[PDB]
């Protein structure tokens, strides 16, 4: 009672039911380094302008 | 400080939009008016300088220098308009523009609050001066003179720029008030020794210090009359003013870093005064005399006492007036006979009596006759030097003698004896020349009555 698969069937992506638990860290990754903190707050004009040698703005 | 500055800038378009035959009249009138307004900076608080704003301030050191600048501009205009008569309208306006830009740069330099702005203006004064010398100079030698004036000055001033930006990186400021209040001693290290040299050598070459003085005879002799006037009266004083300001961050190193400069200045005082005794050119003689006087000022600034600073201020002002007067006096005769040689025209007192009186008075203030302010400054410096070491009197005493000698030598050679027989084109003195001499001389004599005004901050 064997029926030969038709053209295009053996190349389907199929689903598999398994009891094997999904591996958690298959890459064996280390802990990622912490990012830099972030930008926050309201923008206030620079104190005493640019402060280039003699410029007051 | 804005009230003095804007009108000076205004002078620029006022002369560019004036009729061709009214440029001298307009410039002279409004220059005199500006000088009058400036006269109001002489009111000084006492304990501290007048701080108009963050950018500008005036001192008792500063006030005399500004008044001299503003007063010198109209005199330069009076002295110039004779030899510039044949010039086109546009080139006359360009010449006046050069003089105005020079006045503007000078006023700002003296009143700038911080060193970087002072440096920029103190260096900006180079461009109009160079243009004046090389474009309106009479001789071929002017081009060489211009190069000497430029290169000697920049070779000193660029290390100063490096030192200043380094100092602001380490201290956080170049504002003169902060610089003064937060002053800390300079250790004795090679780094500090070279910082001292880089802070001092630009002002040394501006004075000029003996041995770095070779640019001055060239530049002062090859320049037109107004160029020479401003080079001797004001531009030499940039070195003294800058040194007096900068030596506040240099203690206690100055105690022994000053030795070679003191030796150079005293011996070169003697040297340049002796040189004046054998000089065939009359402008060359006045230039070397300026050198001798500025050597005295260098000594006064290096020994760092209140009496020496007072004497230095008084001598700077008095020299500025006297040297300009002497240059104008020489230029009148040059205009007559078209040669700078001193023995060409002789016995001029027989032909021009009032000009001989002007000659005598200028020669008397040059040798520091009491109670002129020339002698006030010289005497204060000599006393401070005596306190510094009693052996300085020998050098100081010798210098006084040689100065009297060459001053009266110049007077006797040009005014006395008999007139050269061949020269017959010596016309009577013009009202312009006599008024120029009087406007030099009257202010100097007036200053004797109120000595404290030119004394300075220490007073
Ligand atoms: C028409 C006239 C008009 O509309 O003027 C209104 C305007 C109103 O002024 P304001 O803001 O009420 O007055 C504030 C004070 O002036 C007080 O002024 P401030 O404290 O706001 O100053 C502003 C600041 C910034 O200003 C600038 O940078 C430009 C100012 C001109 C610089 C000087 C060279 C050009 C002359 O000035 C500086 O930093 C000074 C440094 C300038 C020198 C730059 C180095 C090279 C010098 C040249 C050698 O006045 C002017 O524009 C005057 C002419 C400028
Ligand atoms: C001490 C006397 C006090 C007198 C009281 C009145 C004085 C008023 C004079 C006001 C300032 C004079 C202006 C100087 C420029 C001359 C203008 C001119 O061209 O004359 C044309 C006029 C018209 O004559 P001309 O017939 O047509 O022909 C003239 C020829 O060109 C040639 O004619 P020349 O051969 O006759 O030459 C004109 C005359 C003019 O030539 C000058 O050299 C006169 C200027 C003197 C020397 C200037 C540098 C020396 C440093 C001293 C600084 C002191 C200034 C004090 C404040 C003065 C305020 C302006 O030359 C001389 O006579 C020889 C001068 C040698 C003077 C040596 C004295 C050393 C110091 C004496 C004391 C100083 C401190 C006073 C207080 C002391 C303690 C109590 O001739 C005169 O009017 C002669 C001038 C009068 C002689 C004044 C000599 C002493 C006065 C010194 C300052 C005054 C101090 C006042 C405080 C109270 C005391
Ligand atoms: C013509 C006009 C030109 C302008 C004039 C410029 C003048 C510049 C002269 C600088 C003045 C002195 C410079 C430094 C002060 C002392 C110099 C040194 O000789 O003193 C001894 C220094 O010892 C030795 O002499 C080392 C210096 C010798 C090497 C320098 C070569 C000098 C030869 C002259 C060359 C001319 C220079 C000018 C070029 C035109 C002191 O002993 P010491 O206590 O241990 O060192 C003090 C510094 N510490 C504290 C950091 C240790
Ligand atoms: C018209 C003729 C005028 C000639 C003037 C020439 C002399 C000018 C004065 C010296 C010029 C260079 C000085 C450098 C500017 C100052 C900067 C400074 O002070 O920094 C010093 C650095 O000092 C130096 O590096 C200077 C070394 C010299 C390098 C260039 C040599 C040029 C010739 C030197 C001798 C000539 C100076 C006197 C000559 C006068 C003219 C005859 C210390 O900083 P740090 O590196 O952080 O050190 C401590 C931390 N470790």
């Amino acid at each position: 009672g064997w029926v030969r698969p038709d053209l295009g069937e053996l190349s389907k992506v199929t689903k598999v039911k398994t009891d094997r638990p999904l591996p958690e860290n298959p890459y064996h990754s280390r802990a990622r380094p912490e990012p830099n903190p972030e930008a926050e707050g309201d923008l206030k004009p620079a104190k005493h302008g640019s402060r280039l040698f003699f410029w007051t703005m | 400080m804005l009230k003095i500055i804007i009108p000076t800038t205004m002078l620029l378009p006022m002369t560019w939009m004036s009729k061709h035959n009214m440029i001298w009249i307009n410039a002279t009138v409004h220059s005199l008016l500006i000088s009058l307004i400036s006269l109001s900076l002489l009111n000084q608080l006492g304990e501290n300088s007048l701080n108009f704003s963050l950018t500008f301030f005036s001192d008792s050191l500063s006030a005399p220098l500004l008044v001299l600048t503003t007063w010198l501009l109209p005199l330069m205009l009076m002295a110039s308009q004779s030899h510039l008569s044949k010039e086109t309208t546009t080139r006359k306006k360009l010449y006046i523009t050069m003089l105005i830009l020079l006045q503007l740069f000078l006023i700002m330099t003296f009143t700038a609050t911080e060193l970087i702005l002072f440096y920029i203006l103190f260096e900006a004064t180079l461009v109009p001066t160079l243009i004046i010398i090389t474009r309106w100079g009479n001789q071929t030698e002017r081009l060489n003179a211009g190069l000497y004036f430029l290169f000697y000055t920049l070779a000193g001033s660029l290390p100063l720029l490096v030192a200043l930006v380094y100092i602001q990186n380490t201290t956080g400021s170049l504002n003169f008030l902060i610089i003064h209040y937060w002053s800390h001693p300079l250790s004795n290290s090679w780094s500090n020794i070279f910082m001292w040299l880089a802070c001092i050598m630009a002002f040394m070459v501006k004075m000029p210090l003996y041995g770095l003085h070779l640019w001055l005879p060239k530049a002062h002799v090859e320049a037109p009359i107004a160029g020479s006037m401003v080079l001797a009266a004001v531009l030499l004083k940039l070195g003294g003013y800058g040194m007096m300001r900068i030596t506040t961050i240099l203690n206690p190193l100055t105690n022994y870093m000053a030795y070679p400069f003191l030796m150079l200045s005293m011996w070169g005082m003697i040297m340049t005064s002796s040189i004046c005794l054998r000089q065939t050119d009359l402008k060359s003689l006045i230039a070397y005399s300026s050198v001798s006087h500025m050597a005295l000022v260098i000594v006064a600034i290096m020994i760092q006492t209140p009496w020496s600073f007072m004497g230095a201020t008084a001598l700077m002002i008095a020299h500025g007036l006297t040297s300009s007067m002497l240059f104008c006096l020489a230029n009148t005769n040059y205009e007559r006979v078209h040669s700078r040689t001193m023995i060409l025209a002789r016995g001029l007192q027989t032909l021009l009596p009032l000009m001989a009186t002007w000659w005598l008075v200028a020669s008397l203030t040059n040798l520091a006759l009491p109670p002129s302010i020339n002698l006030i400054g010289e005497l204060f410096i000599i006393t401070a030097s005596f306190s510094w070491s009693n052996i300085t009197i020998i050098l100081m005493g010798m210098n006084m003698m040689i100065t009297a000698l060459y001053s009266l030598y110049m007077l006797i050679t040009t005014q006395r004896g008999k007139y050269t027989h061949h020269i017959n084109n010596i016309k009577p003195s013009f009202t312009r020349e006599n008024a120029l001499m009087a406007l030099h001389i009257l202010p100097l004599l007036l200053l004797t009555l109120n000595p404290k005004m030119i004394l300075g901050p220490l007073y």
